[PDB]
Order: C-alpha cells, then sequence, then structure tokens
RNA sequence: UUUAAUUCGAAGCAACGCGAAGAACCUUACCAGGCCUUGACAUGCUAGGGAACCCGGGUGAAAGCCUGGGGUGCCCCGCGAGGGGAGCCCUAGCACAGGUGCUGCAUGGCCGUCGUCAGCUCGUGCCGUGAGGUGUUGGGUUAAGUCCCGCAACGAGCGCAACCCCCGCCGUUAGUUGCCAGCGGUUCGGCCGGGCACUCUAACGGGACUGCCCGCGAAAGCGGGAGGAAGGAGGGGACGACGUCUGGUCAGCAUGGCCCUUACGGCCUGGGCGACACACGUGCUACAAUGCCCACUACAAAGCGAUGCCACCCGGCAACGGGGAGCUAAUCGCAAAAAGGUGGGCCCAGUUCGGAUUGGGGUCUGCAACCCGACCCCUGAAGCCGGAAUCGCUAGUAAUCGCGGAUCAGCCAUGCCGCG
C-alpha cells in the first residue's frame, strides 16, 4: 500500500474524467490494472485486460479502495 | 571433471599475473573491461605474430602494454608502419594513451601457449593429429624442458566419435606447486568444429 | 518462540525492530 | 604531520614501496615513522566450479587489498621534492594526506 | 472497543464484503485457498483441511 | 533472445529499476558480481589465468 | 614487581599481571566474581595457584579480551600458568604434570562449502 | 573402529568434589552444550540431598551410580535368517556409561518439574536400590537370564 | 495436475533451497494482445536528401506511427560569391545481421562422479609361439605402490607425500587510526602528555625430525617416556592419477551440422514462470519448565559501506519520517551479538507452549506491490515428540546460540558461502 499519491494512472484517469464533463459511453479498453478506483467513477463499466482478453467490470462505491486487477482473475479455475 | 589450472594454481608461487594493476572497487570494473578489450584485440591482430602473453601494467592512470611474441618482425613492420596502427588502434578503443611494447619470447618452443597454437594451427591444416603431437613434444624437450604434455580433444581425423590423443616426456608433476609448468590453449577451428589443445611445459623447480 | 513475531526472540530472528524489539 | 597511505594487492611490492619511500625522506632529513602495516581487507568470492549444474563443489577466491602506513614526521621542502617527483609505482597507489 | 461477538460480527461483514463484485481476495475466500499471495502447490493445509489424498501416478510401461 | 538482449541492457530507459547487471564477456544476466562486471563462469574463467589482478585462490 | 604471561584459548586473549598480596583478583577492571558471575567454571582460571600452593599469596591485574568468557577463562588459566613460571623456574617441573601450560589449540574448525558446518553434511535421500 | 581401540577422554575433574565421575554425570545433564545449567543443576540437585537427608551427596551419588550399573546385558548377534538377543559381561566402562545414562533418562521420566528436584530424588531412590534406572538395569539382568539358554555364542 | 502460458534444463547415489549469488515491470527464454522491419547489434557497397546535436505536437497501454521546430563546429576554393568536405544521423536498394529454435551420441571448454580411493603406467632386462607376465605375486609396516625385507629384475613416470595458504608456540622488523604496563596530568573510558613494553596488526623468520630415552623387531616401524606451545601426518584448507560413466551443460561461452527470414528475428503494454485434488526431496518454527516472557547486565569473530554505512536529536506504541554529525573508513557507521548472568513473571494447562490463518490500520522500496514485496501495530490453526523406514556427525566434531557477506531498488533468504 502507497501513502502519498493514490498511483492511479493517467491514461485512464483522464478518459475517466473527461468522460464526467455530462456522463457517456464506456468503451474504455484500458491495461492498467495497477490502477485505484477512484471515488464518483462508479457507473463506468471497465474493461480490465487479464493478459488475455479485457473483461468488463461493473464499478461502484463499495470498491473504491482496491485496484482495477483485483477484480480480473488472470488465472482461469483453480 | 577435474584437474585445475596449472597458472591458477601457482600465481602467488611460482607463476606471476598476466596484469598487475591495483583499483579500488569503484574503478576495478572499468580497468578490467578495458584489459579485456585490449587483449581481445591485440588477440586475433597478432595472431600471425605467435603471441604468448599480452602483460599488462598500469601507473598513473596509464597504460602500459607488453606483447610477448616469438615473431616481433610481424608486430612492427618494416620500419615500424603495422606497430604504428597498433597504437592507435588500442588508443582508438580506450579513450587513453597507450604504451604498445614488443619482447622477443625468447624460446617459443618451450612456450607453452605458442607450442599449443602450433600444433592446433598443424590441425586446422588437416595435419595428422597423433604425429603433429608427438613432434610438438620432441620438440619441447629439445629445447631443454624437463617435461612436457600435449593434449589434443576430440573429432581428431574428423571423426564422429570426438577423443582425446595425449603424448607426454619427462616429468608435470601437476600436484607439484614450485614446479612451473607453463600451460596453453588454443582452439582448432575446422569444418568439423573444434578441437581443443592443451600443452603442459616443465621448466624446472623452485 | 523465534515465528512470534511479537516478541524480543522473533524480532531477533527475523532480524527486525519494534515496539517487542525498540533500536537500543 | 605527512601521512602516506599506500595499497596494494602484492604484500612483496607494497613493502618493497614502503621501504623506499622511506630509505629517500630519511635521505631528505625528515623523520619517518617506520612503515606501518595496517590491517587487510580482504574480499572473498565464492563461486560454482561448474557453469550449470554443482552447486556443491565450488571454488573460493579471495582479492586481498594490502595497506601500509607512512608519516614522515618532520619534512622539508628538499622532503616534498623528492616525493611529488621521484617515483616508483606498477600495481601499488599511494594517497597523501596532512 | 468491540469486542467479543460485535467483533465476529465485524470480521463476517468485512469477507462478505469482499464477495463484492468479487476481488480475486474475494475469491479465495469463497475457494477456500489463502488469501494473501501464498503457496498452493505444497502447504495450505491451514486453509485446507488436512489432506484429501486423492492420487493415481507412477510412470510408462513398456 | 540473446545478442538484442545484451543491446538492450546497455540503454538505460523508462525507471530506472528495469536496468540490470548484465556479464561483461558471456551475456549472462545472472551471478554476475558487481564488483568485477563478470558472471561467476566469467570471473573464474579469467581468475585462473591471472587476468583479475590480485586475485588468488583462497584457501584458509 | 610485576610478572607477566600471555594466556590464549580459542581467540581469548589473557594479558595477565602477577604480583604479591592479600589474594585480590580483576578482570577488566572489575572483580573476578563480578566478571564471571555465576559461571561455575571460572574457578578453574586459578587451578595454577593451587597447584604450587601458593592461591592467596599473589594479587593478579588481568586484563582480557576477544571469545567468551569460558575462553577468557582458559586464556586465564594459561596466563597465571606462565606469569608464575616466569617468577620460578621450578614452578615447572609441578606445573606442567597438569597441562597448565600447554596453550590448547583446539579451535573452531571452518565452515566447508558442500557441508552445512564443517562436518555436518547436508541430508541425503536417494529415493 | 577398525584399525584401533580408541582412546577414552579423560574428562576433566569436577571443580567441586574434583570428580572424574561428576563431570560424566554432568555432561549427560547437557543438552545443546549448555554446560552452566547443567553443572548448576547437578548442583542444586547436590543440596535437596541435603535438605532430605545429612549424607553427603557424593557418596549417595557415588552409591546411585553403582546400584545402576548392570552385571550383563543382552547383546544382538545375528545367525543368517533369525536373529538371537544373546546374553554377556559388561565392561567397567559401558557399565558406568550405561548407570549415568539411565539415571538422567530415568530422572526426566519423573513428574516433579524442577529438573534438580528430579536428580536429586532419582539420585536418592537408586542409592536406596529402587528408582525407574534401577528398573532398566533390572529389566537388563531380566533380559540376559530371560535368555541364559543363548550364552553360549558369548561374543 | 491445471493453465492462454504456468518458458527451459537437472532424474538413484552423483536431479529435486540444483543452473537461479535475488522472477512485481526489467529479468524472461513462455502467453495474449499492440507494434518493427537492413532491423536492438556488426562489417561494407550505391544514391536524391539529411548530413553531429537538441526541443516540444498529435495518436496511443506502451512501443510505435504521424509531426513541427531550434540549427552545421569540420577538412576547405576564400578577402567573399559560392563551393568542394570528412565524421556523424535519418530514407530507399544491396550484401548481411538476428535466432535462449534442434542435436551434450557431431564438439571444445568447464563441472559431477567412482575417489583423496591407492592406484595407473613406462624404459631396458628377463619369461611366454602369443595375448600377456615379471617389475607392481610374498613377509612385515603405513593414511598411502609409505617404508622395510625379500625376489629376474634394475630403474623411472602419473599419482601418495613434500614444496603453497589458515590455525596453534616464539623471535626480528614496524608503533597509527591499534595497545596502555609503569609515570604526570584528567571534563573517566587512553581523554592529554608520554611509551611500544604487553595485546594487536602484518611481513619476514625460527620451531617437530620418532631428533633424544626405554622396551619389542632382522629392518621399516610399533608401545611407552621425557622434554616442548605443539608430536608421531599437531588441527584444518588448497590440491583429484590412467581412466569410468555414450554422466552434465549447444540456455554462460565457444563450436560442426540441421533449421527460421513482414519471423522461430526485434519493441512494447499486460499476464505467466507464484496456478493446487494430490505425491516426494531439502529446510525452518515447534509441541515446551534443562522451558517461555519481561527488565537489566555482559563476553566474539569474520565482513561490509562516501548517492553508501549512518552516530545523535526529535516525532511517532512502532515500521519509519523529519533533522543531522562522523567516515575516501585498525579513525566513523552498520553493531544489538545471541545463547550466558542477575531480577522478576508463568505453574503443567493446547497454556504467558506454538505463531499457522484471517481481519483491520500503518511504514518503506519502486513508474507501479491486484495477480505477487518486505516490515510495523491491535485473530491464536495444527502440533502433547511422530508408522514402515530413514539421515548427519569421531572433538572444538555433533548439538545449540547468534553475526556477516555475495546477488540486491526492494524481497518472498527459513537458501548459499563464511564468522565466531
Ligand atoms: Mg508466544
Ligand atoms: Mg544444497
Ligand atoms: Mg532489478
Ligand atoms: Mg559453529
Ligand atoms: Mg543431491
Ligand atoms: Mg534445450
Ligand atoms: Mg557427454
Ligand atoms: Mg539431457
Ligand atoms: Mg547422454
Ligand atoms: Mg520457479
Ligand atoms: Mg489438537
Ligand atoms: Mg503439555
Amino acid at each position: 500500500s502507497l501513502k502519498k499519491g493514490v498511483f492511479v494512472d493517467d491514461h485512464l484517469l483522464e478518459k475517466v474524467l473527461e468522460l464526467n464533463a455530462k456522463g457517456e459511453k464506456r468503451l474504455i479498453k484500458t491495461w492498467s490494472r495497477r490502477s485505484t478506483i477512484v471515488p464518483e467513477m462508479v457507473g463506468h463499466t471497465i474493461a480490465v485486460y487479464n493478459g488475455k482478453q479485457h473483461v468488463p467490470v461493473y464499478i461502484t462505491e463499495n470498491m473504491v479502495g482496491h485496484k482495477l486487477g483485483e477484480f480480473a482473475p488472470t488465472r482461469t479455475y483453480r | 571433471g577435474n584437474k585445475i589450472h596449472p597458472i591458477g594454481f601457482r600465481l602467488g608461487i611460482t607463476r606471476d599475473w598476466e596484469s598487475r594493476w591495483y583499483a579500488g572497487k569503484k574503478q576495478y570494473r572499468h580497468l578490467l573491461l578495458e584489459d579485456q578489450r585490449i587483449r581481445g584485440l591485440l588477440e586475433k591482430e597478432l595472431y600471425s605474430a605467435g603471441l604468448a602473453r599480452v602483460d599488462i601494467e598500469r601507473a598513473a592512470d596509464n597504460v602500459a602494454v607488453t606483447v610477448h611474441v616469438a615473431k616481433p618482425g610481424v608486430v612492427i613492420g618494416r620500419g615500424g608502419e603495422r606497430i604504428r596502427v597498433l597504437r592507435e588502434e588500442l588508443a582508438k578503443l580506450t579513450g587513453k594513451n597507450v604504451a604498445l611494447n614488443v619482447q622477443e619470447v625468447q624460446n617459443p618452443n618451450l612456450s607453452a601457449p605458442l607450442v599449443a597454437q602450433r600444433v592446433a594451427e598443424q590441425i586446422e591444416r588437416r595435419f595428422a593429429v597423433r604425429r603433429a603431437i608427438k613432434q610438438a613434444v620432441q620438440r619441447v624437450m629439445e629445447s631443454g624442458a624437463k617435461g612436457a604434455k600435449v593434449i589434443v580433444s576430440g573429432r581428431i581425423g574428423g571423426a564422429e566419435q570426438a577423443r582425446t590423443e595425449w603424448a607426454a616426456q619427462g616429468r608435470v608433476p601437476l600436484h607439484t606447486l614450485r614446479a612451473n609448468i607453463d600451460y596453453g590453449f588454443a582452439l582448432a577451428r575446422t569444418t568439423y568444429g573444434v578441437l581443443g589443445v592443451k600443452a603442459y611445459i616443465f621448466l624446472g623447480e623452485v | 518462540g523465534k515465528g512470534d513475531r511479537r516478541t524480543r526472540r522473533g524480532k531477533i530472528w527475523r532480524g527486525t525492530y519494534g515496539k517487542y524489539r525498540p533500536r537500543k | 604531520k605527512i601521512r602516506i597511505k599506500l595499497r596494494g594487492f602484492d604484500h612483496k611490492t607494497l613493502d618493497a614501496s614502503a621501504q623506499k619511500i622511506v630509505e629517500a625522506a630519511r635521505r631528505s632529513g625528515a623523520q619517518v615513522s617506520g612503515p606501518i602495516p595496517l590491517p587487510t581487507r580482504v574480499r572473498r568470492f565464492t563461486v560454482i566450479r561448474g557453469p550449470f549444474k554443482h552447486k556443491d563443489s565450488r571454488e573460493h577466491f579471495e582479492l586481498r587489498t594490502h595497506n601500509r602506513l607512512v608519516d614522515i614526521i618532520n619534512p622539508n621542502r628538499k622532503t616534498i621534492e623528492q616525493l611529488m617527483t621521484l617515483d616508483l609505482p606498477t600495481g601499488v597507489e599511494i594517497e597523501i594526506k596532512t | 472497543w468491540k469486542l467479543e461477538g460485535e467483533l465476529r460480527a465485524e470480521v463476517a461483514a468485512n469477507i462478505k464484503r469482499l464477495m463484492d463484485i468479487g476481488c480475486y481476495r474475494g475469491l479465495r475466500h469463497r475457494r477456500g485457498l489463502p488469501v494473501r499471495g501464498q503457496r498452493t502447490r505444497t502447504n495450505a493445509r491451514t486453509r485446507k483441511g488436512p489432506r484429501k489424498t486423492v492420487a493415481g501416478k507412477k510412470k510408462a510401461p513398456r | 533472445a540473446r545478442k538484442a538482449l545484451i543491446e538492450k541492457a546497455k540503454r538505460t530507459p523508462k525507471f530506472k529499476v528495469r536496468a540490470y547487471t548484465r556479464c561483461v564477456r558471456c551475456g549472462r544476466a545472472r551471478s554476475v558480481y558487481r564488483f568485477f562486471g563478470l558472471c561467476r563462469i566469467c570471473l573464474r574463467e579469467l581468475a585462473h589465468k591471472g587476468q583479475l589482478p590480485g586475485v588468488r585462490k583462497a584457501s584458509w | 614487581e610485576q610478572y607477566y604471561g600471555t594466556g590464549r584459548r580459542k581467540e581469548a586473549v589473557a594479558r595477565v599481571f602477577l604480583r604479591p598480596g592479600n589474594g585480590k583478583v580483576t578482570v577488566n577492571g572489575q572483580d573476578f566474581n563480578e566478571y564471571f558471575q555465576g559461571l561455575v567454571r571460572a574457578v578453574a582460571a586459578l587451578e595454577p595457584l593451587r597447584a604450587v600452593d601458593a592461591l592467596g599469596r599473589f594479587d593478579a591485574y588481568i586484563t582480557v579480551r576477544g571469545g567468551g568468557k569460558s575462553g577468557q577463562i582458559d586464556a586465564i588459566k594459561l596466563g597465571i600458568a606462565r606469569a608464575l613460571v616466569q617468577y620460578n623456574p621450578d614452578y615447572r617441573a609441578k606445573l606442567k604434570p597438569l597441562g597448565f601450560l600447554t596453550r590448547d589449540a583446539r579451535v573452531v574448525e571452518r565452515k566447508k562449502y558442500g557441508k552445512h558446518k564443517a562436518r555436518r553434511a547436508p541430508q541425503y535421500s536417494k529415493r | 573402529a577398525r584399525r584401533r581401540r580408541a582412546e577414552v577422554r579423560q574428562l576433566q575433574p569436577d571443580l567441586v568434589y574434583g570428580d572424574v565421575l561428576v563431570t560424566a554425570f554432568i555432561n549427560k545433564i547437557m543438552r545443546d552444550g549448555k554446560k552452566n545449567l547443567a553443572a548448576r543443576i547437578f548442583y542444586d540437585a547436590c543440596k535437596i540431598i541435603q535438605e532430605k537427608t545429612g549424607q553427603e551427596p557424593l557418596k549417595v551419588f557415588k552409591q546411585a551410580v553403582e546400584n545402576v550399573k548392570p552385571r550383563m546385558e543382552v547383546r544382538s548377534r545375528r545367525v543368517g535368517g533369525a536373529n538371537y538377543q544373546v546374553p554377556m559381561e559388561v565392561s567397567p566402562r559401558r557399565q558406568q556409561s550405561l548407570a549415568l545414562r539411565w539415571l538422567v533418562q530415568a530422572a526426566n521420566q519423573r513428574p516433579e518439574r524442577r529438573a534438580a528436584v528430579r536428580i536429586a530424588h532419582e539420585l536418592m531412590d537408586a542409592a536406596e536400590g529402587k528408582g525407574g534406572a534401577v528398573k532398566k538395569k533390572e529389566d537388563v539382568e531380566r533380559m540376559a537370564e530371560a535368555n541364559r539358554a543363548y550364552a553360549h555364542y558369548r561374543w
């Protein structure tokens, strides 16, 4: 856990934040598993790469402190 | 997997470093690197000269390189044009100014590296190995060695089955640490791959 | 023992310092 | 009053320099605190003999940095003259403090 | 502070909360395995019971 | 992947972390001693020739 | 006035000075039983004094460095014998029948590669 | 081993009673080279032999040791198919060694919680001809005798 | 087994904490997807431009693709127009590079291993039709084909041993940053004078040889004794015969041959090598009272460090953070050594044993700790000494206790190599 900054990537932050100049679609492919989920980004379906494919994760207030990777298993069945 | 490097085994005792400089932790890295691009360049350019050693001293961050050759004629040139470029080549590749001295290997038949190189060169040119070997050892001993050994690795005569033809005369007391066993190792690159050649010359005690 | 971080010995062992092995 | 510190990998040629830089310094008429042997720092390198597979069997190397101390305790100009000009170093490093 | 039962309560809640949209950490809990990055190929016997020896393997016959 | 990896090791890039030791004759990336700039094979090979100045078989 | 023995044992070095007196004994400026406090074996230090009667007849100023108390104890046992054989050579025909003038070459043996610690070999399996 | 008889280690005498036999026993009490603890355990224990009798610990000690030494033991010897536990003499040295080890081994089976008491009482019991050390020793002569039939292989 | 991938190799001893002395990205050889092609790298030829260099603009996850600018030192026609010019850099074309793709029965080099076992040979002589034998079968003795005796053999070589390093006793040289015995002074720590004596440091030497004594023996040797710090090879290293194993390694490197050429080459972002129903090897921590906790108090050695070791303050329960000396380091630092000793607490309990697992809240490294880092601070699993079996060790050894290092930003090190 970081603690000065919240290490979210800007290519993600911008495609997100320009998008709340009056709310739009969601064809928002990203690769930055690395990036923390940010307040009010609730509503954006994000397509987080898992090594193979981009897996659309529906975002929500109960999950803000969590990185985006956390909701995209990289490995299949255990 | 055995027999340690008869040079490595001596070093402090009996046989000396091929590079004698000092450098601290911050420096060794870079001078060693130089040493190596130095030896490497001279190793191929002075092939025809039959070079045995490339000793390297280093003082007021300035570099003297003694090249112990059998054929100073070849490193020099007619009136020294070749050694000109050689002194300039080193300088090109080192950002520095490098003394390059020659030194005739007095008897090349007691230079393990040369004896080894000669046999390797002979093999590269389709000579019979067993004979080449046996002769090399006669040459060494004739030149007053107390003992000599020569070993050609494998794929002699081009065979599928790799081998190892050895041949020796006199004492070669490898365990004896006061001995002064020069050791030498050249490749034969061939149509059929590599053979390695080891020569051991035993020269005397204490 | 040495596996209890919250003690002298498990701190020594782990090579660390805290409330249970203070830096001098 | 002048400290000259000598480092070297070869202890035979370190000692040979220390003695030299003293022989000449007493000959300038300076009093010299005889070459003092400071402890050796040793650098081990422990290396697997084989290129591939053989984690037991392995070979130890060391790089022993030797050290010698020399004080010339009351120094002339004639004394500075010999040193900052009349040298003999091959694989030895001297450095000068005051 | 709280404390027996009104603590148990809190823990479970945290974990069930972790099923959410399902973090990796949230599977794992569902799946019985360890959470904190641990090796499952050899251990994890605390988070699985003792050993369920479902086996069968030797070599090639002829 | 080797010749171009001994090359990409020399260029020094985004993020200081991505740089790594890499032996100076061998391209080897593992067991390179930072004092010599050499792989543990490289270092043995040279050590024995008396081309690492100062370096000796140790024994105690 | 002052008699000396150097005592060594197992990386311990004992500078030992013998004077005559009441019987007192100092190790690094501390009383002998404050320094060696609670170590059943400490008394062994003075065993060469008892070997010539002469226990209380001496005062000893001892400095000790390196090792651990028990090596230091042993080193002191050697200093003390060396010291007093110094000032009376005949304290030797009756001091050598016991080991007191021997050094004790026994030293930690070197850790060896492939072993876990000099001899203790790695566990071997086969299967 | 194969070449020679092997030299028996001369132990340094005891610092109190001056007995080599006490340092043996101490060396059996000793665990992980913690000899201080050991000798500290043996001496406490000697003081417990005071508090619970006006006898010298050394005398009583030496008496326990004498009652735990065995006379004979079954020593395993092999025919070549089935195996016979054969009865035979015990060396002086072996006796001492067996005696001290059992003593210690026996003492630590005991239910009291401090070691020094365990070693004292077990010493007391053994000098009184009956501890757990003495059963071991008895068991061992009752293992010979139970096998006196095979005493014609005495190796 | 699984997976998109869980790169690859090692396979009884002699594969399995092994290559790996450091996998989040890098590494990295694998997977996915996005990109590049005379190429990330080399040697050289042709040609319009450009010819060093350096800066932002779009589009991107990044590579990349597209972009627009600052702006020619140099050889030289020269007082200039203008104009030759070599480095050097981009565009296209030509040769070529690149391949951790295959083969360790095509190889070199290096290594393992039998085995530090006591062997393996040769020259001449002699024996035998010959392969071959003797020598080197025998008796004694040794750690040893070590030595003695004997003998159709007399010698020699590779091995053994010795010559090399460490440790143990002492001497000479040297006296600072190391030491402090006797002084003198003193803000106590050798702090100042002094001094190098002792300790050290480290370089050169001496010293052990069955030399001396007793016994046995034909001898070599053996048993014992004395002296000596040390004996009977003083204790450890380094050191590995002729050969064996179609041993290991084409993935360290080199290398013959085979194969790939807008891809089997090259760049990136992300994933993976960390998967888990199982099985095995090596370890660590344990099950406790010879113990456990807390306080206090000691006694090491070998290493490491000037973009690093960090004293000492302060804040913080703390990881750590702010300050901030000293140290090119026998100077200053990492550094607390732990077990030990002294106090006190626990009172036989799944416990004040044990610290797994899990929840939270913090710290630090780094572009970034979701997969996957370590550390700190507030749940308490199994485990009551382990079946068949099986390992290590003969003395400062085992056992136990800590310390340091390489790699390394950090670290999954409980590993390794060392130190006591
Ligand atoms: Mg606990
Ligand atoms: Mg191992
Ligand atoms: Mg790195
Ligand atoms: Mg140890
Ligand atoms: Mg193994
Ligand atoms: Mg392969
Ligand atoms: Mg092979
Ligand atoms: Mg293979
Ligand atoms: Mg094979
Ligand atoms: Mg792995
Ligand atoms: Mg239970
Ligand atoms: Mg219990």
